[PDB]
């Protein structure tokens, strides 16, 4: 791939989210998301591997699909007032049928089945890309709708997402697979926020990205996609435990860590509009993913698994890789409880 | 119009029922994503014709050259799968799994 | 004639429901091709001279074409899709026939709801200016080049950068 | 005596395609370490 | 700056470097071939770059100060107690063979990043292609056990293919009782401990794997004791020989740039070397692997990284 | 009710002469075109409007968006060519 | 003293100007815009 | 039309005991369908005949838990003049539970759906009494 | 006091799991789960409504 | 929630609105956070790129403790701004709306009988 094709692929990567947030007609954000699908395929399948291959059919196939239902609600739409964007008059099932849509896109469940597939087939830096900025569109389209959603519809995607996604993370050993689940949920406590108050879905956004964002990295650094081959860290490159440890934590929700403050004050206006039953459950049940999380925590900075002969090269070999974001992004999203009120 | 759009909704329907059923194709699939994007060109048209607003023409050019794209896409990676396995099924596709 | 329109449609229906029933990816282009041959016909009914004839000279000269082309030379028969094609063709009848009674019953449930096969021939054109010129569909889709131009910066972007990602792809 | 660690045992637990194999479906083996399948 | 995409747009490219005789040629054969010398004249003629064989200490003299480590810091594997005694309950055998794999793909690397950054061609002995040979006569003679032959093989399947293969392979054949007389001859309490049958299994996997195998991408060229010795037969041979049936005419600047990258980074390479297959040959635990990190941390010039080592004459470290 | 006449004449004329005949007694370059005759197509799509487009005021607007369209499709083209996508050497 | 002369043998005097400047430019700025601030403030309420 | 489940709140507990078994048995195969439908088309079987026996199997469990369960309430509040007591939902989940374990063969399954089920059942009763919302709509 | 509280919920949970993670790669299985998805979600608002 | 409100510039970091209001103090403990996590960041590059911490690019960490405090003063005074257009709203529609905000009628211990529970 050379520097000319590169630029537009990416450039179209970069503009499809920008268009979609940016345009008021529904068809101007269909076509953003158009672009990000066809130019995220290429990257997909660069590696030209029967894995590659097959995850790029697969999502090109369910996005398609999204996509199509998205615009049917569009049509309809506009055959019943005559305008191109969503009023406070449009049959619910136009709505449910375009949050059906949009979580498809998501990779919510029950509509995830996918997401794990294409992450484990595809590379690092593109599962970076497919869980934080192919995020921002569809959940745009969302936030822009947000008063007129069926809050039923998308507490039950809420917290089934939550349920698949710990008891997915608690069996698979692939760290594609465990972020593929980690994803999963944090969508759906997005969702399960949304229509009370959309902020806080963006809160949890940009908490879940400064969180993931550095985890992929620390990954890329050893190009580690297993559990025994990130163990051996404590002999590669020891000093990103001390931060891989405290970023799972945050992960999880542990309190006195940023990723706690989206669950409590998620939590806090759920109980302000009487939602208690629902916080309760996705309180419980987040737990598991603090405990496979704590699993890797385990076997990657608080216990030595067997290690190699020739990692012995690798400890004589020296390294320029882990640039200065993910020392920025890790203490940010460490070390910025006493700054809540700001970020709320 | 009320006839002819019922009758445009029931065959978007079908062939999203036939996308969400595969049956051990994918050329079979692309042709019901195809036939998606020809009811909502048909249904856009007639709405424009129907309310004689000329400024939304463009949307069905659009929704086309935009389909046409996907469509291309989608033909290449059916090549890259045939060519790798020899044949345009879906049972082939079971990795992934593990 | 007033019936023509809906028949139209029912043969869109049908067509569509050939569709998702899966005879063969050949056989299949057949019937999208009749569809979108419909698609035009009923287009050009409610005045769409314009987006029909593109309908023609695109949808199936240019997308259906390429369809079979890679087809053909990407896909073969299998000899046991004949038994299974007469199998989906009396499935296909079938549900011809429960779409008859679908229509039926939705008759009966709603006069001037659903359909109003009493005023089948009516409600096909609402209005029209009889003394006006320049009122047809290409004084609309030429818009793009004074308002809208957005659009067709838009559409030009995703053929540009189409060539890349399919070399990109193919390669 | 010293600390205890990991030993082949306890780390080769983490080494199939899935934990917990309670499954007698699970026949599966572990992935590639390349993504390159056997062919 | 480093190489990278801006360094290939802004012209430090590779096809405008490579003159013939930018070439990669391995001068393989037996132990105690003339190897060394042919590979030097050859070099000399020709005005490429010698490469000598890579053993034990390769990295401990390509990195740091160039001096060699303790073989508790580099292999932890001898081959005078493999001449000795094999079969041991320890696992020197395969804990060295694997080593050697590394080490010569540590080689390969160093010297296809000096080939593509610099048209300079490259003339190395026995390589990744043929390091197999000591391992199945290994297996033949019941040295090692057929777990450790299969993870050999899925490390060599997981590294090999990313590479460049060779232009030209010099085979000198030679007789396994000639080689027991130069090794007698030579002098090595160790070598002159070592069997016929397994020279002579080094032998037959040269001949029918390695010939066989090679010939199909890359000129071969055999030749014995006395056609060797005479070089500029093989010389002129050489700048005779027709370069076709490779990859390397598959390649275009892009490839080289998207290879010369992975070769740069020396850790990428080995990534696929250090995975946890658990064999108890080379499966270290976890207090000795701690003990020989943290000391190989306590010498001089590796504490820190390279210019962070004030012990060894290094300024500015407040600014770097 | 013309044109349905035309076609249904030609379409049995076909047809009944058809009848008496009877009662008297992989490679990648193809798809490549195909690719790029659809990306082609499609752009007489979007410059078929012309002859109505130019009918209008905005001409300094007109002239500027079918120079574009032109330009960027002849580098898609240039660049498809550069990359040896228009050569048949298998 | 090693063997593989590296790119970090010496200092990048270019960086070390651009960051001390872009210190010292921030501070500056900081500063300035702080105490404008302020005397808008109390223009405002007195 | 949805009032088939609303007329089970139409009453206190301990009485139309017919209705409130029929009630729950519907809402038990319901549930049942919907499980069988997806363990049929995720995990699928070999033959027709025994994917069908797959669906028979959950749905006809899933209805007999509803009805033991709704039957042993009102049971319980008729031998006990408690119509709002938790007390009888809690029995009702202890017997669903030891339905499904009559039918699972396996006492550990048993209780736990007995202790599961129960806490259920009582906290289902506690919302209808107290006035708990499930799916609210925005007031903040 | 194990077999009750910590077991138990290790034992359901790891089950869940299996259940859950029993997954293969089959488009057509996902999809006749998105259909069923599709048809809940219409009931769901076609009876509620 | 409050984007939709009159007087209301799209995308704009601080209005003119906001310049009546006190600016922050450079010395606030949150500002003096920011640069601990500066300082920190810039220890963390150090150890992780294997050099020595606190003994290495003096003006990396001056340019990272500098860079999080210009943020820091600048998004402060934008939430102190948000927050104060909160309130504003709030007591202003509390104003407007005197119908559904009556002064309770707090009575005193003498009269309300609370009732007594022993031990
Ligand atoms: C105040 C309010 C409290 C609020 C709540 C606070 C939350 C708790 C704080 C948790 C902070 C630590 C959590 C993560 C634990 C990290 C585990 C760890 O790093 O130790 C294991 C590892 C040992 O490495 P080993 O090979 O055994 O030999 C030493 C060679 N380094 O160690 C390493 O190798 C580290 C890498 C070596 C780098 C060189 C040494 C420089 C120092 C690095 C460690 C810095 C730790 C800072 C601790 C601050 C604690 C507040
Ligand atoms: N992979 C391997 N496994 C076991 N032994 C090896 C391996 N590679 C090299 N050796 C040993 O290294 C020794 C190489 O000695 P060699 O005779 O090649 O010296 P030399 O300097 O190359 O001289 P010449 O080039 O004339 O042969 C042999 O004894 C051989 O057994």
């Amino acid at each position: 791939m050379n520097p000319i094709t590169l630029a537009i692929i990416y450039f179209t990567i970069f503009l499809g989210p920008v268009i979609t947030m940016s345009s008021t007609n529904l068809m101007l954000m269909w076509v953003g998301l158009e672009f990000s699908l066809l130019a995220i395929i290429p990257m997909l399948i660069n590696k030209k591997n029967p894995r590659s291959t097959e995850a790029a059919t697969k999502y090109f196939v369910t996005q398609a699909t999204a996509s199509m239902i998205i615009l049917l609600a569009i049509v309809l739409n506009y055959k019943q007032l005559g305008t191109w964007m969503f009023q406070q008059q449009t049959n619910g099932l136009i709505l449910n049928m375009t949050l059906m849509a949009l979580s498809m896109k998501l990779g919510l469940a029950p509509f995830h089945f996918w997401l794990p597939e294409v992450t484990q087939g595809i590379p690092l830096h593109m599962g970076l890309i497919l869980l934080t900025w192919q995020k921002i569109a569809p959940l745009s389209i969302l936030i822009q709708i947000y008063p007129l959603l069926n809050s039923t519809i998308i507490l039950m995607l809420a917290i089934t997402s939550i349920f698949m996604g710990a008891w997915g993370g608690l069996n698979q050993t692939q760290m594609r697979k465990i972020m593929a689940y980690s994803s999963i949920a944090h969508m759906g406590w997005m969702l399960a926020i949304l229509p009370y108050n959309p902020s806080l879905t963006l809160l949890n956004l940009m908490i879940y990205i400064i969180l993931t964002a550095p985890m992929f990295m620390a990954l890329m650094l050893n190009n580690s996609m297993t559990i025994n081959s990130i163990s051996l860290l404590w002999n590669k490159t020891p000093a990103m435990l001390t931060m891989i440890s405290l970023m799972l934590l945050s992960l999880g929700g542990l309190p006195p860590l940023t990723g706690f403050l989206p669950k409590w004050i998620i939590i806090t206006e759920l109980m302000k509009n009487n939602c208690l039953i629902m916080a309760t459950l996705m309180a419980m049940m987040a737990l598991l993913n603090l405990f496979f999380y704590t699993r890797l925590i385990y076997s990657t900075s608080l216990t030595m698994f067997p290690t190699n002969n020739n990692s012995k090269m690798m400890t004589h070999q020296t390294k320029t890789k882990p640039n200065l974001m993910f020392s920025t992004l890790a203490i940010m999203s460490t070390m910025t409880l006493p700054l809540a009120p700001q970020l709320i | 119009m009320p006839s002819t759009f019922f009758n445009l909704t029931m065959a978007f329907s079908l062939s999203l029922l036939g996308t969400l059923m595969f049956r051990s194709h994918l050329m079979s699939t692309l042709l019901c994503l195809e036939g998606m994007v020809l009811s909502l060109f048909i249904m856009t048209s007639v709405t424009s014709l129907n309310s004689n607003s000329m400024s939304s023409m463009p949307i069905p050019i659009t929704i086309l050259v935009f389909a046409a794209c996907e469509a291309a896409v989608g033909l290449a990676l059916l090549v890259k799968v045939s060519n790798t396995y020899g044949t345009d099924y879906v049972q082939n596709l079971n990795l992934l799994q593990c | 004639m007033n019936n023509y329109i809906f028949v139209l449609s029912s043969l869109f229906l049908v067509g569509c429901l050939g569709l998702a029933l899966k005879p063969s990816p050949i056989y299949g282009g057949l019937g999208l091709i009749v569809s979108g041959f419909v698609g035009c016909l009923m287009v050009l009914g409610f005045g769409g001279s314009f987006l029909g004839l593109m309908v023609f000279l695109i949808y199936l000269g240019g997308m259906l074409v390429v369809f079979g082309y890679t087809t053909a030379m990407a896909t073969e028969e299998y000899p046991e899709t004949w038994g299974s094609n007469w199998l989906i063709l009396g499935f296909l009848v079938l549900g011809v026939i429960m779409e008859v009674f679908l229509i039926c019953v939705l008759n009966y449930y709603d006069e001037v709801g659903v359909i109003n096969l009493d005023g089948l021939g009516d409600w096909l054109m609402y209005e029209v200016d009889d003394v006006g010129v320049m009122l047809e569909g290409g004084i609309g889709v030429a818009a793009m080049y004074s308002c809208a131009t957005w659009m067709m910066v838009v559409a030009g972007w995703s053929l540009f950068a189409g060539i890349f990602i399919i070399i990109e792809i193919t390669r | 005596a010293r600390q205890w660690q990991p030993d082949i045992e306890w780390a080769e637990q983490f080494s199939g395609a899935v934990m917990y194999p309670s499954k007698e479906t699970a026949h599966w083996k572990p992935p590639p370490w390349n993504d390159v399948d056997i062919l | 700056l480093r190489y990278g995409l801006l360094a290939a747009i802004l012209g430090d490219k590779t096809t405008k470097k490579l003159h013939e005789y930018s070439r990669v040629i391995t001068v393989d054969g037996n132990i105690c071939s003339g190897k060394n010398k042919l590979a030097k004249e050859i070099a000399q003629q020709l005005g490429m770059k010698h490469y000598p064989e890579a053993g034990i200490q390769y990295s401990s003299t390509t990195t740091g100060d160039g001096r060699p480590l303790d073989i508790e810091f580099s292999g932890s594997c001898s081959l005078e107690k493999f001449y000795d005694d094999p079969k041991s309950n320890d696992g020197n055998s395969y804990r060295l063979q694997s080593w050697l794999y590394a080490s010569r793909l540590l080689q390969y690397a160093d010297a296809l990043e000096h080939l593509l950054s610099t048209g300079q061609g490259v003339v190395l002995e026995r390589s990744i292609y043929s390091d197999f040979v000591f391992l199945e006569a290994m297996y033949n003679q019941g040295y090692i056990r057929k777990q450790c032959v299969d993870h050999y093989n899925e490390i060599k399947r997981l590294t090999l293919p990313e590479y460049l293969p060779p232009h030209a392979v010099i085979y000198i054949d030679v007789p396994v009782p000639e080689v027991q007389s130069r090794i007698q001859k030579k002098g090595d309490p160790h070598e002159m401990k070592v069997t016929s049958a397994y020279l002579q299994d080094i032998e037959n996997a040269y001949k029918k794997t390695f010939l066989p195998k090679m010939s199909e991408m890359c000129e071969v060229l055999v030749y014995d004791s006395w056609e060797a010795e005479d070089p500029t037969k093989v010389v002129e041979d050489i700048e005779y020989l027709k370069y076709n049936k490779g990859p390397w005419l598959k390649q275009d600047d892009w490839t080289f740039h998207y290879l010369r990258m992975l070769v740069q980074d020396k850790t990428e390479v080995l990534n696929y070397t250090t995975i946890p297959v658990y064999l108890p040959e080379i499966t270290i635990g976890a207090h000795q692997g701690s003990r020989i990190y943290n000391s190989f941390r306590e010498l001089p010039g590796r504490k820190y990284a390279p210019g962070y080592n004030a012990e060894v004459g290094d300024k500015w470290i407040w600014l770097k | 009710m013309n044109l349905y006449t035309v076609i249904f004449i030609n379409i049995l004329l076909s047809l009944t002469l058809i009848l008496v005949a009877f009662w008297l007694p992989f490679s990648m370059k193809f798809f490549l075109v195909a690719i790029t005759f659809l990306l082609f197509d499609l752009e007489i799509a979007l410059l078929l409007p012309l002859p109505w487009a130019i009918q209008t005021i905005k001409t300094s607007t007109m002239m500027i968006m079918a120079f574009i369209l032109v330009t960027i499709l002849s580098l898609g083209l240039a660049y498809e060519w550069t990359q040896k996508g228009l050569e048949w050497t298998e | 003293f090693y063997v593989r002369e590296p790119v970090n043998a010496k200092p990048n005097w270019l960086a070390v100007g651009l960051s001390v400047g872009a210190s010292v430019f921030m501070w500056i700025y900081l500063i300035q815009t702080h105490n404008e601030d302020v005397l808008e403030y109390k223009r405002r309420n007195g | 039309v949805k009032r088939f489940f609303e007329s089970y709140h139409e009453v206190p507990d301990g009485t139309q005991c017919h209705r409130k078994t029929y009630i729950t048995t519907a809402l038990g195969g319901i549930c049942g369908i919907i499980g069988s439908a997806y363990s049929v088309s995720l995990n699928p079987a070999d033959s027709t005949l025994e994917a069908v026996a797959r669906v028979g199997r959950y749905t006809f469990t899933a209805a007999a838990i509803g009805a033991m369960f709704g039957l042993t309430t009102c049971v319980s509040a008729q031998v006990r003049e408690k119509p709002d007591d938790p007390l009888n939902y809690f029995i009702g989940g202890c017997a669903g539970g030891l339905t499904l374990g009559a039918r699972t063969h396996s006492y550990g399954t048993a209780a736990m759906g007995c202790v599961y089920m129960g806490t259920a059942a009582a906290l289902f009763k506690i919302g209808k009494l107290e006035g708990w919302e499930l799916f609210p709509t925005p007031k903040v | 006091l194990e077999k009750t509280i910590p077991k138990s919920t290790s034992t359901l949970h790891t089950n869940m799991t299996t259940l859950t993670t029993n997954q293969k790669g089959l488009i057509k299985l996902y999809f006749m789960s998105f259909l069923i998805n599709i048809i809940l979600i219409i009931i769901l608002y076609s009876i509620n409504l | 929630m409050m984007n939709g409100r009159p007087g209301h510039e799209p995308l704009k970091f601080l209005p003119d609105e906001a310049r009546s209001l006190p600016p922050p103090k450079l010395n606030d403990p949150r500002l003096v956070y920011m640069g601990l996590l500066g300082y920190c960041t810039g220890l963390m590059d150090n150890m992780l790129r294997m050099r020595p911490v606190m003994r290495a690019g003096l003006h990396r960490q001056l340019l990272f403790v500098t860079s999080f405090v210009f943020a820091g003063y600048f998004y402060l005074k934008r939430q102190n701004y948000l927050y104060a257009v909160k309130d504003h709203d709030m007591f202003g529609y509390i104003k407007l709306h005197p119908e559904d905000f009556p002064e309770k009628e707090k009575k005193t211990y003498a009269e309300i009988l609370e009732p007594f529970h022993p031990v």
